[PDB]
């Protein structure tokens, strides 16, 4: 609601933002790992966007998609990814699927605007990878999936920074039964608390946490890694570990503690491919509308007169203000760019590049 | 093998559906209504061993799953329908109804206090007027003997049970398949010298029915005089807390009791952390209420700690044990 300037100048020769490259780039991610990219201090064509990229639906939140032709912009925020066939109704807005619970969350209380859209089939590489550096960190490596699967997550969990999945060798040579996979942490981290109990006649059965596994834990409460779901911005914090599967069975201290490939749980994946086209999301998140220099294209500006002898409130070149506008002969016009600056009093005259008439700025 | 014509009497369901043995089509029917009054009644409730034993009688619609309808003395007249559209169900004792930190009077009167030279050693559950049920484990040598045994009702304070004021035991029955190394058919019945005297306090717990439809996590409770810690002493009062059943896979899983538990056990409790669940002890009652009526479903056998994730308790699985029962206060 806040009003464009009485007077307004943009800057001229900016470059373009070339949205439309970006979001035709052919190395495509999955949710998993959404790609963002801020745009600024360019111009753009929503008319032309829309159609260089082959655009299924386009529908805003909280503003009308008219009210962006013509207007200007601090900055737009994208992000994309590639869509599950199978998971598309979790990008509806509100909706508690996989996608928005584990992936990506849709700020809904912003700006925003959605866009569905697709490309050629046989051009497309999908790109997974995983952002968790804890799972890294303890033995995950890379996808072996086709070149159309798209990775997405059902659970994701979190841990401090001492976390280590692995049994002490020490405890686990003195079981008698039941004995977990050991191995050595490393230093800074603490090792994954276990227990040796007594029943009936039996001495020495130890029990270790995270049993089964972290998905279906009988005990939540005394397993490290945390339920927890993606807010606003953030990536997966993990895939959940099977602690059974971390280490080797009389493991000691020449082994370090890494964690099988089938240990990693509670993910998936599905094809993107319908008709020999593959299905993709992006997010547009506005700032500021009517200020900065992230300028719409769509329509022609108005010559607005330079209003003398008012008071007069004006965004100039990026520079916004307040003062009164009094046109002189270029002999007293002491500089040669369109800004006429003070030591430190900032706009005391400036030359308008549609007309090269030049004025002073006096304040109200 | 003397049987004259072949087997016995049963009661089905959470409604007491009177069922009957064929011998010409091998198996169990219902009892139609015609032609049945209470002096008929009694002839069963005696032939399962309740003796002078009765409470009610009557007709309903028949919920057994059955199709055709209709020992000694065996008045043998097999049909297809019953006339009046009516099978007959009876009760042949009062039992299952109690009241609506601590117990309070009457909340559980079938509970029982078992001591031996003046201390509180075991717990049990009453039946009849002069049978108690308990655990076999409770009784090994040499406290085989009767003598040793006496048992209190209706009181709720240790420091309330007097020497001297408390029913003689008479006879004292193990499993006869009992092994102290795996708790196999851990189970005991106890006779009284002296019948008890209903009341308020003390009332007697319904055996269990075949046909329960007992849910896979039934709610249950447990009650008895122990203690919070696996070592501590005896609690002065009775308490009483909630168990759900936990299915016999999951319990014989290698997370819990691997290979363990065998088709003579159940599992109740939680595998969650720090749930106190220690409140019984051994042979005490674990119970559960469905139709309105209380059932005895188990005696608490073993476990392993209080309190601690992974680990429930097991218990006697009374459901298979009521033939046994039924025999043995038969043969009196
Ligand atoms: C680190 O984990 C421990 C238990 O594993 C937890 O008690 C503690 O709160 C965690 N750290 C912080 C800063 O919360
Ligand atoms: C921007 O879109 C308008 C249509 O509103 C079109 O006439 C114009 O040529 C486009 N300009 C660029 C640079 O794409």
């Amino acid at each position: 609601v806040k009003p464009v300037a009485t007077v307004h100048r943009r800057i001229p020769d900016l470059p373009d933002c070339d949205i439309d490259k970006w979001l035709n780039n052919f190395n495509v991610p999955s949710p998993l790992n959404w790609e963002r990219k801020i745009f600024s201090n360019c111009n753009f064509n929503l008319s032309t966007l829309l159609r260089l990229v082959h655009t299924d639906s386009f529908s805003c939140n909280n503003f009308d998609e008219s009210k962006i032709y013509g207007s200007c912009f601090k900055s737009i925020v994208l992000d994309k990814f590639a869509i599950p066939n199978s998971r598309r109704s979790d990008l509806q807005l509100g909706s508690s699927g996989f996608l928005q619970s584990s992936n990506y969350k849709i700020d809904t209380t912003s700006s925003s605007c959605q866009l569905y859209y697709s490309l050629p089939a046989i051009n497309v590489t999908i790109n997974n990878y995983n952002p968790s550096s804890w799972n890294r960190r303890y033995g995950f490596n890379n996808f072996n999936l086709s070149s159309h699967s798209v990775v997405y997550s059902r659970y994701c969990f979190s841990v401090n920074n001492t976390f280590c999945p692995c049994a002490k060798p020490s405890f686990a040579s003195s079981c008698k039964s039941h004995k977990p996979p050991s191995a050595s942490c490393p230093i800074g981290t603490n090792y994954r608390s276990c227990e040796s109990t007594t029943v009936l006649d039996h001495t020495d059965w130890c029990r270790c946490s995270c049993l089964p596994d972290p998905i279906t834990a009988y005990d939540p409460r005394s397993c490290s890694q945390k339920k927890s779901l993606v807010g606003v911005g953030e990536h997966c914090a993990g895939f959940g570990v099977d602690e059974e599967k971390c280490g080797v069975l009389d493991g000691s201290y020449n082994v370090s503690c890494l964690c099988s490939t089938d240990a990693f749980l509670g993910w998936s994946y599905d094809t993107c491919v319908s008709n020999n086209r593959c299905n993709i999301f992006s997010n547009f998140i506005l700032n500021g509308i009517n200020s900065g220099t992230t300028c719409s294209n769509d329509l022609l500006q108005p010559n607005t007169e330079v209003f003398t002898d008012v008071c007069v409130d004006y965004d100039l070149y990026g520079i916004t203000g307040q003062g009164i506008f009094k046109e002189v002969s270029a002999v007293y016009y002491n500089s040669w760019q369109n800004l006429l600056y003070d030591s430190n009093g900032n706009i005391i005259g400036f030359k308008d590049f549609v007309t090269n008439k030049t004025y002073n700025i006096f304040p109200c | 093998g003397g049987e004259d014509e072949n087997r016995c009497v049963r009661l089905y369901g959470p409604n007491f559906i009177l069922q009957v043995y064929s011998s010409q089509r091998k198996s169990w029917h219902p009892v139609c209504q015609d032609d049945w009054n209470e002096n008929y009644g009694r002839a069963a409730c005696r032939d399962m061993g309740y003796k002078n034993n009765f409470y009610s009688s009557q007709g309903i619609v028949d919920d057994s799953g059955s199709t055709s309808f209709m020992d000694i003395y065996k008045k043998l007249y097999h049909s297809d329908a019953c006339s009046s559209k009516a099978v007959v169900s009876l009760r042949c004792i009062a039992c299952g109804v109690n009241l609506n930190e601590s117990a309070l009077p009457g909340a559980w009167p079938w509970q029982v206090s078992l001591h031996v030279q003046n201390v509180h050693v075991c717990g049990g559950s009453i039946i009849t007027p002069e049978w108690i049920v308990t655990a076999a484990h409770c009784v090994e040598k040499p406290l085989n003997n009767p003598w040793h045994w006496t048992a209190f009702a209706g009181i709720l304070r240790q420091s309330f049970m007097f020497y001297g004021a408390g029913y003689q035991v008479e006879k004292v029955i193990s499993h006869p398949n009992y092994d102290s190394k795996t708790k196999n058919n851990d189970i005991a019945l106890m006779k009284l010298q002296k019948p008890l005297t209903f009341n308020d306090l003390v009332k007697p717990v319904c055996l269990p029915n075949p046909g329960m439809m007992l849910q896979p996590e039934q709610l249950c409770w447990i009650s008895g005089w122990g203690a919070t810690e696996e070592k501590g002493k005896t609690s002065e009062v009775l308490n009483a807390a909630k168990v759900l059943l936990i299915e016999t896979q999951r319990c014989n899983s290698r997370y819990v009791y691997d290979n363990l538990i065998t088709p003579a056990m159940i599992c109740a409790g939680f595998l969650q952390g720090n749930v106190d669940s220690c409140q019984g002890d051994s042979g005490g009652p674990l119970v559960t209420s469905k139709n309105n009526i209380w059932w005895l479903i188990g005696d608490t056998s073993w476990g392993s700690g209080c309190a601690k994730a992974y680990r429930p308790g097991v218990y006697g699985n009374v459901m298979v044990f009521t033939d046994w029962i039924y025999r043995q206060m038969r043969a009196d």
